[PDB]
DNA sequence: CCCCTCCCATTACAAACTAAAATCTTACTTTTATTTTCT
DNA sequence: AGAAAATAAAAGTAAGATTTTAGTTTGTAATGGGAGGGG
């Protein structure tokens, strides 16, 4: 009968849930976010050691040894231009073939779109995205990664070098590499404004609020002689970084707890202002210097 | 006896051409455009099929990114796809170059009199110098002044060889732009070191949580920095400057003072030809074709 | 009618090869990249593709160096380049 | 100013043959020597090297050597400096 | 007012299509014909599976608009073309196209089966939903526990609009 | 073996960068430009090879190596 | 599992991510329809333009920088999280449309016109000549 | 007017005299008040150390150091007898802007 | 197995100090560049 | 117009006084391992 029709359509749409990352990556961030927000006021505590001894950061860290997932895309279609788990020049040859096919479809996609907007039927032989322009798109990736690593790298022989001589990255981030590379970020900043700020704002906190097992399970000791005010009197330096501070074992439980709920909440307000100037740029003085023109070399008798 | 006129408009329409050069019938360009009823494809028009070819000899079409803005309607793939058309077709194309002239010793020797001369009577329409600047401003020039009698008094480039004692003075509207200039760097140095740490707080020990800026930060920043970010190193200036002019100094002594800034220049130095003889007589026309302009 | 893609004229082919034409010759720029990889002490070998990239790109290096001197010469109000040209936009550049 | 386009007319028509004379390669070759702009006007322009054709069929064709050029150059170059 | 997900596009060959050979020319195509007597190839792009038969009717699968499935299907058409068998762009036509959306509103699917059961069936062992099926306009919907009601069977855009307008009421009532 | 950029390409070369008229000693100065750049490029596409452990040069490699320079080359 | 790759490669990663949490609170599961529709407000006011979730297949990317990262790159190891992976496949996209885009006026716009279709165009009548394709 | 027809040595002393704190171009005080004024757009409770404002100051003084090199070169090639605006104009034009 | 508080050994490092290298003051001679007289 | 001489400017030489840099010492906070308990 229809069934077996059915249930066909029930696997298909179960499928194409199950295979897109984005909308589970999304997901990711947005039961993190949710679950802070409705237990931050109150169990911070409890909260911070459900979301990070549960939802562990390695559920979404990405690159890893392991999880070495090919997608083989490249053995599916043909309107295009290894062994398990190799990490090899092979694989990585593999990796940007496949790379320029996703490239295509979103060649392929906006042209479609704007075909039909301005009334074009356009020829099926030439949809294909130009071989130097998807070279120099993947030579882009490329050096974005490398500028990521490079800085890593550097910094890590500064800090060997003065050490001598005296004796993790989210959308801000990829956003402000993007700046380095002049490049302009104002309309992905503006929709990633929208995907991280102004949609979880639509959900209701109390949905979210940790049951009270989960609460009595990450108990945090009480009634424990705090030492911030002691160790900040004697401090030899005017400012302490927070980081320094949150791994320092004279601090007790409960002092670690009231810093990292300040330091979460202060580092998001730093974190979107920094990366919307960055968008912005330094030029907002706007005293432009004039360029050397035509006007500055004629003469005159 | 005229040259001087005659030589002023000779400059005066070559440099219009330098800067303002960017014929060619409009077309439908097509990704099918074969060879040398209606047409189709996207329109090039007269000046942007002007644009297209001058942009391709004074800037390679590797730089199209940068040269595009001046065909404004014209996307990259356009463009590009123009010119691989041209390749396509150039090739299959049945076979059959502007150089540049090349003037006597005689002929440079009489134009170096005459741009000097020129020089002269337009000195009279330059700016005048300032009167003097205070402490209110950014730059010291007292500073400048006594740099170049004890530094760059002493280069031995050869072709500026007999070098004055003191600095050139400066005219007012030329402070304004320096004073411009280092505010504009400025806001760069600031959006790399102080705006790059804005996330890492501290807490104030001897009183919310502040963002601190400290030398450690600083100069980390400038060495691992991307040198496109054009980040300025002062002991790394000073090795630059001495190599830039050609000055003699000694090199067995220290030539940093304190071993801190040494220090930060260590880390950031780790962070028969017919052709030939075809263009020696065009030049040697055309210069002749020059001389007889100006000695008429 | 016939719908048929625009043609490029031939005076356009013509320019298109006065513009985009190779000016060094490929047989004395190989020998000097040879050259320099022997004298790098390295055992590398150069593709011809590769030697074909390092000479279109010197072209563009060399055109836009001789873009910038003749603003040397514009500013001392000349109209021809000299060696002192060539110095002065090589040492404000780097 | 139409006086003085003659002066560069004559000049260049001293040494380029007539045999493939036309004045579109005159008035190209008054951009390329003396950077003059034709575009602007072109048809006056046009007149002057159609007149100036004409009496250039009197005088006979005269060539002269590399070797002739260069010395007569130099002395065209030192006697300029002379006067400035 | 729902979003369509999947269409189905019926478009015919005029020449006969040897599919041993065609598969064989296909960079990706896999062909079988103990289990199935079609050419199964995909396109990146739109995202759609076309199935090609010797007799020349070819079916796509997954285009998300009837205009993307003309595309899928000209691009599907000039590949078969390329290969050298002369076939022929003939006879588009749109057969299915199958529309959702969620009311947000989490409905039970128990009380529309014995509240209307003449034409609405709800075997809970042989599908998790309810099957209902509605005379006019000629679209078949089911009923989901969360409240993703999910339609089939249409023709066009106005057509299964309309259907969600008629049965836009019923689900947010029923609690 | 600089030698063998002759002279007819460096006046080529400037007529494309708009200079019409040059000196005539430019030539030893253009050339020791000429070695120069292409010093960076060959030792950034070397660099670049071994890092991938490779055999040989292609023309990515010299891709890749004018990235790092901020130039964008185009493999038509 | 232990990752949302390998749980996105019949139990999906929400149920993953659900069962590891022990089912504390709903999981936050919002669809391409449902993200456009909490935005259409503000994409009518012309804020911005296109999508806020890319439709760029996230997993070849994922495997393309595992792949860069593990042989030339070796300190990017678990330096990235989901933002900087959804963040990278918009920056993507935007270099592909990068090469299509013009100043295009009806004030003056930067999107895409007449040029790119035209240039590719080809009309066809399949009633009298259906052999083009 | 007065020249220099043999340049001499330039010892290491008026090269380490021009490193000191007191010697660099960029003043003191008028420095600070532009770090602040700058730092005051980024609307947040941000301090600089003592020794930081003075690490700015080498850098920003390096770069000016650079511009008035490249504009002195500039006004040196067209004889000029007061650096003049569009001197700068040209030397930023042949550093790349 | 991972959380916590607490211990304790070592190391980092700013502050104070000593010391040696650099440089400033005074005076002088000697080389370099400008100007006056002369042919 | 050019040279040759005159004069003045500049740099070089020196020693003793004074400032700056470089080395050492030292106190104590900073840092990380570890045991122990508790779940």
């Amino acid at each position: 009968e229809t069934l077996k029709s059915a249930n066909e359509l029930l696997d298909s749409l179960e499928h194409s849930h199950r295979v897109d990352l984005s909308l589970h990556l999304y997901s990711a961030y947005l039961l993190k976010r949710l679950l802070y927000k409705a237990n931050e006021k109150k169990h911070f505590y409890e909260v911070n050691q459900f979301v990070k001894t549960q939802i562990k950061d390695n559920w979404t860290s990405w690159p890893n040894p392991n999880t070495i997932i090919d997608p083989s895309v490249d053995k599916l279609y043909e309107d295009i231009p290894v062994q398990p788990g190799e990490i090899s020049n092979r694989a990585l040859m593999h990796a940007s073939d496949m790379m320029r096919v996703e490239l295509d479809a979103q060649w392929q996609k906006f042209l479609s779109k704007s075909a039909l907007d301005h009334d074009v039927t356009l020829d099926v032989d030439e949809l294909n995205i130009p071989n130097e322009i998807s070279r120099n798109i993947l030579v882009k990736l490329d050096s974005l990664f490398e500028g990521l690593h490079d800085k890593i790298a550097k910094e890590n022989e500064f800090d060997v070098r003065q050490d001598k001589h005296s004796n993790k990255y989210t959308y801000h981030d990829l956003v402000s590499r993007g700046c380095e590379m002049n490049e302009d970020m104002t309309d992905i900043y503006m929709k990633s404004l929208e995907l991280y700020n102004d949609i979880p704002e639509k959900y209701k906190k109390r949905k979210f609020r940790l049951p009270k097992q989960i609460l009595k399970k990450y108990h945090q000791p009480k009634k424990t002689s705090s030492y911030l005010k002691e160790l900040l009197s004697k401090t030899r330096e005017d400012f302490i970084p927070v980081e320094k501070l949150l791994k320092d074992k004279r601090l007790t439980s409960k002092d670690k707890s009231k810093l990292q709920r300040l330091n979460r909440e202060e580092t998001e307000d730093a974190l979107n202002k920094r990366t919307f100037f960055q968008v912005k740029g330094y030029l907002e003085d706007e005293n432009e210097i004039s360029d050397y023109e035509l006007d500055d070399c004629l003469i005159e008798l | 006896h005229q040259q001087l006129r005659k030589y002023v408009e000779l400059y005066n329409k070559e440099v219009e051409e330098f800067y303002n050069g960017a014929e060619f019938h409009p077309s439908k360009v097509h990704v099918k455009s074969i060879h040398e009823i209606s047409s189709v494809g996207v329109d090039w028009d007269s000046e942007e099929k002007n644009t297209f070819f001058w942009c391709l000899s004074r800037y390679s079409i590797h730089r199209v990114d940068e040269w595009r803005s001046l065909l404004p309607r014209k996307s990259a793939m356009e463009i590009l796809g123009y010119y691989r058309l041209l390749r396509r077709a150039s090739a299959s194309a049945r076979s059959r170059a502007p150089i540049a002239y090349e003037m006597s010793a005689e002929w440079v020797a009489l134009e170096t009199k005459l741009s000097e001369t020129v020089m002269a009577i337009t000195e009279g329409a330059a700016e005048v110098a300032d009167e003097e600047g205070h402490c209110e401003g950014l730059i010291d020039y007292e500073s400048w002044k006594r740099r170049w009698v004890a530094i760059y008094s002493h280069s031995r480039i050869a072709e500026i060889r007999p070098l004055p004692r003191h600095a050139l003075p400066l005219s007012r509207s030329a402070t304004q732009t320096l004073e411009r200039c280092v505010s504009r760097y400025t806001r760069t140095l600031l959006w790399c070191t102080a705006l790059a740490g804005m996330a890492s707080r501290s807490v104030s020990a001897r009183a919310s949580l502040p963002t601190v800026v400290t030398r450690r930060q600083v100069e980390r920043a400038l060495c691992t920095e991307a040198r496109s970010r054009d980040l300025h190193v002062l002991p790394r200036r000073i090795v630059l400057t001495l190599r830039k002019w050609e000055l003699d100094y000694p090199r067995e002594g220290k030539l940093f003072r304190t071993k801190e800034m040494a220090h930060l220049f260590l880390q950031s130095q780790l962070s028969r030809d017919e052709i030939d003889e075809a263009d020696l007589f065009r030049s040697a026309l055309h210069e002749n074709q020059l001389l007889k302009w100006l000695s008429k | 009618h016939r719908y048929k893609p625009g043609t490029v004229a031939l005076r356009e082919i013509r320019r298109f090869q006065k513009s985009t034409e190779l000016l060094i010759r490929k047989l004395p720029f190989q020998r000097l990249v040879r050259e320099i990889a022997q004298d790098f002490k390295t055992d590398l070998r150069f593709q011809s593709s590769a030697i074909g990239a390092l000479q279109e790109s010197v072209e563009a290096y060399l055109v836009s160096l001789f873009e910038d001197t003749n603003l040397a010469a514009i500013h001392a109000k000349r109209v021809t380049i000299q060696k002192k040209d060539i110095k002065l936009a090589r040492r404000l550049r780097g | 100013e139409l006086n003085d386009y003659s002066t560069m007319i004559d000049i260049l028509l001293s040494d380029m043959d007539l045999e493939t004379v036309t004045t579109k390669k005159v008035r190209m070759a008054l951009k390329e020597v003396y950077a003059i702009d034709v575009e602007s006007q072109g048809k006056a322009i046009n007149k002057l090297i159609r007149k100036h054709l004409d009496l250039v069929k009197e005088r006979p064709r005269f060539e002269r050597s590399l070797e002739d050029l260069l010395k007569e150059n130099a002395t065209l170059a030192i006697e300029l400096t002379k006067e400035i | 007012v729902p979003t369509l997900q999947n269409i189905v596009a019926t478009v015919t060959l005029g020449c006969r299509l040897d599919l041993k050979t065609v598969a064989l020319h296909a960079r990706n195509a896999e062909y079988n014909p103990k289990r199935f007597a079609a050419v199964i190839m995909r396109i990146r792009e739109p995202k759609t599976t076309a199935l090609i038969f010797a007799s020349g009717k070819m079916v796509v699968t997954g285009a998300k608009s009837e205009d993307d499935s003309k595309l899928a299907s000209r691009k599907y058409a000039r590949i078969i073309q390329k290969i050298g068998f002369a076939a022929k762009f003939t006879d588009f036509k749109i057969q299915n196209i199958v529309g959702s959306c969620d009311v947000k509103f989490p409905i039970r699917l128990e009380g529309l089966a014995f509240s209307h059961g003449t034409f609405s069936s709800y075997e809970p062992e042989l599908f998790p939903g309810l099957i209902y099926r509605m005379v006019k306009p000629k679209i078949v919907l089911l009923i989901f526990v969360s409240g993703k009601i999910v339609l089939t069977g249409a023709k066009q855009r106005e057509e299964i609009y309309q259907a969600f307008e008629a049965i836009y009421p019923v689900l947010s009532e029923f609690r | 073996n600089i030698q063998g950029i002759t002279k007819p390409a460096i006046r080529r070369l400037a007529r494309r960068g708009g200079v019409k008229r040059i000196s005539g000693l430019i030539y030893e100065e253009v050339r020791a430009v000429l070695k120069s750049f292409l010093e960076s490029v060959i030792r950034d596409s070397v660099t670049y090879t071994e890092h991938a452990k490779r055999k040989t040069v292609t023309s990515l490699d010299v891709v890749y190596a004018l990235k790092r320079q901020g130039r964008t080359l185009y493999g038509f | 599992d232990r990752n949302v790759y390998e749980a996105c490669s019949v139990v999906s990663a929400d149920e993953v991510l659900a069962e590891k949490i022990d089912n504390a609170v709903p999981i936050p599961f919002k669809t391409r329809e449902e993200i456009d529709a909490d935005v259409e407000k503000d994409r009518n006011e012309g804020v911005f333009e296109g999508n806020i979730i890319p439709d760029i297949d996230l997993r070849v990317v994922h495997y393309y920088a595992t792949q860069l990262c593990l042989n030339k790159y070796p300190h990017l190891i678990n330096a990235f999280d989901e933002t900087s992976l959804i963040t990278l496949g918009l920056l993507i996209e935007k270099w592909v449309k990068d090469y299509l885009t013009s100043i295009q006026t009806e004030r003056q716009s930067k999107v895409i016109g007449k040029g790119p279709c035209e240039f590719i165009s080809k009309h066809i009548d399949y009633r009298h000549a259906p052999g083009n394709i």
